[PDB]
């Protein structure tokens, strides 16, 4: 079978059983039309942040890989270097560049050259593998404040250091490429700082790409995660009052009552988070079944804003295609 | 000291909650756990990353030494 | 121009015949390593096809693929290779055509 | 390390499975564990580093599917090949050991895997526990190899 | 030809303690009185309940590189007419009283008791050997 | 020391001998010719220890097992005589199941006539392949085990 029984105590039948060798019919051999024919793929959802959707009929290992893939394999841009001229902040230079690196930009990668490490830093960064942005705020006490206020948003002026502080520096040919599209942060409420009077920030922060394998502030996804598709049998009719409790051990839009016959049925299973509660009853035992289908898995990528997570799917299937072209490319060395 | 720019489990940006949140609480009167559903908090790991948060910057900054307090 | 430290072959675990072999790839991880044991696994020929990271501070893998007598292991990887290309380009050609659908 | 492995106190094992080891141990011994060609391979691949070279046995059940037991993923962790010497035969007890139920049958026809015997090098019952694979026994596997 | 042991037997008992997967099932031979059989099977693959013949035979070969390889798809072998087959080792031949004997096989960690008269039991000569077992 | 406060573990040692020199083609031994292999091994090594009185002479057989006599190798002599005891077990319960089976239990060695053993009172394909079958000890399998 390709059901996943879930049980009171333990998740059986976990393991892919589509080989030659699992049964002497020795059938389940690697086709690509067949393949092609039983794949499918199902937008359910499809906005600017985020993306649902169906893989059926794939194997647990792809569509791992494609989640691994689009964690820590699809390049991103985010803040690298940070140069500090007059940080008066309470806050360390340590903590404010490591908050500037941990912010989004919305960049497209495919802009930009990935940077050589073993170059001298006088030559190292470019116009194509550098993007530099600048924040300069200070702080001042508000002479028209209002007299009992204690809203640091009225004593103060930019008490605040927001994400939006961090301009864009065009250098060099990056004032032509750049002109369409300029480098704004994803999210530009994020606070950065929060001053005082008499403090002041000033820094260039030079903003390269990379893996999220080195570090987390270069991965493209808030998450990109799958779930197997719930699947719950109803062995036997289930009537009358026990049915209204029958639909309260599922999330409410689960499983409903027909009007005719008042028997549970189930309406959506995808609404279903697996909470087992109604294995927890004795008098719905042998009358349901639950399980998950071992091949439909339903993706949901959220982006981080850098780019559109469709785009980065495509780029996780790209790179495990890549992958493989290159290992078959290569010759093997005794 | 101050709220994290990402929730440390996932990676959502957490950051730009804050001063919602605080909105939210004090202006609108809402509770604190229909406040972290409004804000897009589904996953329990974000919402505890500004439920647990202690805003110790404010009190930092009372002891401002560029300005007689 | 080619790459001659990417995959090597392991001779002191290799067979004579070429029917059992051990591959060690540098840079991969798990993400290629079980796309390849499902793919060569796959395979008719091949009875053994399993991989090993021996320590996470070192970026290698070691893919050990023992088959009958019919072919020869590097035969075997290589086809497991060319049919996870096949696999990925089913997928993306349906993924595109679903994004242009809607 | 390797000359030590015994304690001077009384010549038990002293170097042996510890926690989360004889668990494992133990799951993989458990008799309700069956596992494909698939999954054995990518176990064995796991406890050598993709180098040595395993002669698979015969599967356990060959009828409706092909399911390999995790006593004979056992075996094969004893003995990988035909060119391995470690051919080790011990009968030993289990930590905890329910007698069967009548006194005439013999200790391997307990429940619950009481009885842990070793062929050859196929385990043909029992389950690995601290008494099998830990410390403080003289009847254990790794003892019987050194 | 290869068949070292053919009997029915009727299930009198079936102990799924502390198992899932796995059931010890105690059965009587009908034609034989002394034959009786104690048995691990697995429950998920073949489903054996209470006062249920079943056909159990044992086989040398199912005939009609050194690691194992499956059969080709197509061939005729014993295995075709039976619901569930096992490979195991004997591994000890003992006595219980005069004319009658006890055989003990495991099957990769299953154990099969089978007790009987010595001329019943004349054919098994500790060695590999595969267990056939019908509905 | 591989026993309970024992040199060595009889048991194990017993079915590793056995094991490892396994033959269904070889022919098994009766309970004298087991006891004869037994003495022939272990003859000379009890006999080197020769027991001399304080005095520095030889001891007389009449009183070999007085305490004033006591050397350093009653040990090794402890040894021997349990390892042949032990192989006197199991030749004794060879020889009652043959006993048992309607058949002459050789357990003392024959007369001097040996012109053969159970020819043709014997039924050889009804109880020959079944003593066959409950215990053969072979030449190789007693001389491993040694
Ligand atoms: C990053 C990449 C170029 C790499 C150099 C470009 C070239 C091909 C482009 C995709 C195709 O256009 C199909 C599709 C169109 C939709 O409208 C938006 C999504 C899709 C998936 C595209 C995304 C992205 O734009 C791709 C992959
Ligand atoms: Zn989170």
């Amino acid at each position: 079978s390709n059901i996943v029984g879930i049980e009171y105590n333990r998740v059986t039948n976990t393991t892919s059983t589509d080989f030659p060798g699992f049964s002497k019919d020795a059938e389940n051999e690697w086709n690509v039309e067949k393949f092609k024919k039983d794949f499918e793929v199902n937008i359910s959802s499809l906005d600017a942040r985020e993306a649902n959707f169906d893989l059926i009929n794939i194997d647990t290992s792809i569509a791992n890989a494609f989640r691994r893939i689009m964690i820590s394999e699809v390049p991103s841009v985010a803040a690298e270097y940070v140069y500090f001229f007059n940080n008066t902040s309470v806050i360390q230079d340590e903590v404010l560049a490591h908050r500037i690196g941990l912010v989004p930009l919305k960049v497209d990668p495919d802009m930009l050259t990935w940077v050589d490490s073993n170059l001298p830093d006088d030559e190292k960064f470019t116009d194509e593998n550098t993007i530099v942005l600048s924040l300069n705020v200070k702080c001042t006490r508000n002479p028209d404040a209002p007299k009992g206020s204690t809203d640091p948003k009225e004593l103060y002026n930019n008490a605040h250091v927001y994400a939006r502080d961090l301009k864009f520096e065009p250098q060099g040919r990056q004032s032509t490429t750049f002109a369409d599209c300029p480098v704004v942060p994803a999210d530009p409420d994020i606070l950065l700082a929060k001053l005082r009077p008499g403090q002041e920030i000033s820094l260039k922060a030079h903003c390269i790409l990379g893996i999220g394998g080195d570090h987390a502030k270069f991965s493209p996804v808030s998450t990109a995660s799958y779930r197997l598709l719930p699947q719950i049998n109803i062995l036997q009719p289930i009537k009358g009052e026990s049915a209204r409790r029958f639909q309260k051990c599922f999330p409410p839009g689960v499983i409903g009552i027909d009007e005719g016959s008042d028997e549970a049925y189930v309406k959506d299973a995808r609404k279903d988070t697996v909470s087992r509660e109604v294995l927890r009853y004795e008098e719905f035992a042998d009358k349901v079944k639950l399980g998950r289908v071992r091949n439909h898995f339903i993706f949901n990528v959220e982006s981080a804003g850098a780019m559109t997570p469709e785009e980065i799917f495509f780029k996780s299937v790209r790179i495990l295609k890549n992958k493989a072209e290159y290992l078959k490319n290569c010759p093997i060395t005794q | 000291m101050i709220v994290p720019v990402r929730c440390f489990s996932c990676g959502k940006v957490v950051g730009d909650k804050w001063e919602s949140y605080l909105n939210l609480l004090q202006e609108d009167e809402l509770d604190e756990g229909t406040a972290l559903s409004r804000l897009g908090l589904k996953r329990y790991c974000c919402r505890r990353m500004i439920l647990t948060h202690v805003d110790l910057i404010e009190k930092f900054l009372r002891y401002n030494p560029l300005e007689k307090r | 121009e080619p790459d001659r430290e990417k995959i090597k072959l392991l001779t002191q675990a290799t067979s004579e015949d070429g029917t059992s072999a051990s591959f060690q790839i540098v840079e991969e991880d798990h993400t290629l390593g079980n796309a390849l044991r499902y793919v060569i696994m796959k395979n008719p020929d091949v009875e053994f096809c399993g991989y090993s990271i021996p320590h996470p501070s070192e970026n290698l893998l070691n893919i050990r693929i023992q088959t009958y007598g019919e072919t020869t292991a590097v035969d075997a990887l290589q086809k497991g290779l060319k049919d996870l290309m096949d696999l990925c380009d089913v997928v993306e050609s349906k993924f595109t055509e679903k994004i242009k659908s809607m | 390390v390797k000359n030590n492995l015994l304690t001077p106190k009384s010549g038990e094992p002293i170097i042996a499975a510890t926690q989360d080891f004889i668990t494992g141990s133990y799951l993989i011994s458990h008799k309700d564990s069956f596992y494909d060609r698939a999954t054995l391979t990518q176990l064995l691949s796991m406890m050598s580093d993709g180098i040595e070279h395993f002669d698979i046995p015969p599967p356990a059940i060959m009828k409706p599917y092909y399911l390999w037991t995790g006593k004979q993923v056992f075996s094969l962790l004893i003995k990988p090949n035909h060119n391995s010497p470690v051919v080790i035969n011990l009968d030993a007890k289990n930590k905890v050991f329910v007698p069967p139920k009548s006194k005439s049958l013999p200790n391997e026809m307990s429940q619950n895997d009481g009885f842990v015997i070793i062929r050859g090098s196929q385990i043909l019952s029992g389950v690995m526990d601290k008494s099998v694979l830990g410390d403080g026994k003289k009847h254990s596997v790794f003892y019987t190899i050194l | 030809s290869n068949t070292l042991f053919d009997d029915i037997f009727q299930v009198s008992e079936v102990d799924p303690g502390r198992y899932n997967k796995v059931c010890r099932i105690e059965a009587a031979s009908t034609t034989q009185d002394q034959c009786k059989l104690t048995l691990d099977i697995n429950v998920e693959l073949f489903p054996v309940a209470a006062q249920d013949s079943l056909t159990v035979t044992i086989a040398s070969s199912l005939n009609l590189t050194r690691s194992w390889r499956p059969p080709q798809a197509g061939d005729r072998s014993l295995a075709d007419d039976y619901d569930y087959v096992m490979y195991g080792t004997a591994y000890k031949f003992e006595e219980v009283s005069k004319d009658l004997i006890a055989v003990y096989y495991s099957f990769g960690g299953l154990l099969m008791r089978l007790e009987g008269n010595y001329r019943n039991l004349n054919n098994l000569k500790q060695e590999n050997a595969y267990l056939l077992i019908r509905r | 020391m591989e026993g309970n406060a024992q040199p060595v573990n009889f048991n194990r040692s017993w079915d590793h001998a056995y094991n490892i020199t396994f033959n269904n083609q070889d022919k098994g031994l009766l309970p004298y010719a087991i006891m004869e292999t037994a003495n022939e091994i272990l003859g000379p090594l009890e006999e080197r220890l020769v027991r001399y009185d304080n005095s520095g002479c030889l001891v007389k057989r009449e009183d070999l097992n007085k305490a004033e006599y006591v050397d350093q190798y009653d040990a090794e002599r402890d040894f021997y005589h349990s390892l042949r005891e032990y192989i006197n077990g199991k030749a004794t319960a060879l020889a009652n199941l043959r006993k048992s089976r309607g058949m002459l239990g050789l357990l003392e060695p024959p007369a001097k006539e040996l012109q053969g053993i159970d020819p043709d009172e014997t039924v050889p394909d009804n109880v020959k392949t079944s003593v066959s079958q409950l215990y053969r000890i072979s030449e190789k399998s007693v001389r491993k085990f040694l």
